[PDB]
């Protein structure tokens, strides 16, 4: 059966556009992972790298 | 995590296998997961 869409009506009715996200951890080397966060460089300073 | 390692030495002038010392650099080490018991040599 067709949804039979309207743009006049309120909520409930509306086309809601939805996007899924599905994740797994099985053992395996990491291949799609995110973002690291990089800082400045200084020198001739005992600091932590 | 399949690594492969390549040399290219054309030093040689070749009659058997040359008699000389060499190193294997790496080029991947890209995973395929499952283990390999064969192999064969694709030639065209
Ligand atoms: C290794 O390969 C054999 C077949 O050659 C297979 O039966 C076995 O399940 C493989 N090992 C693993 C851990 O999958």
């Amino acid at each position: 059966q067709s949804y039979g869409f309207r743009p006049t009506y309120g909520v409930g009715h509306q086309p809601y556009r939805v996007v899924v996200l599905s994740f797994e951890l099985l053992h395996a080397p990491a291949t799609v992972c995110g973002p690291k966060k990089s800082t400045n460089l200084v020198k001739n300073k005992c600091v932590n790298f | 995590y399949f690594k492969i390692y390549s040399k290219h030495t054309p030093v040689n002038l070749g009659r058997d296998l040359p008699q000389g010392f060499s190193a294997l650099e790496p080029l991947v080490d890209l995973p395929i997961g499952i283990n390999i018991t064969r192999f064969q040599t694709l030639l065209a």
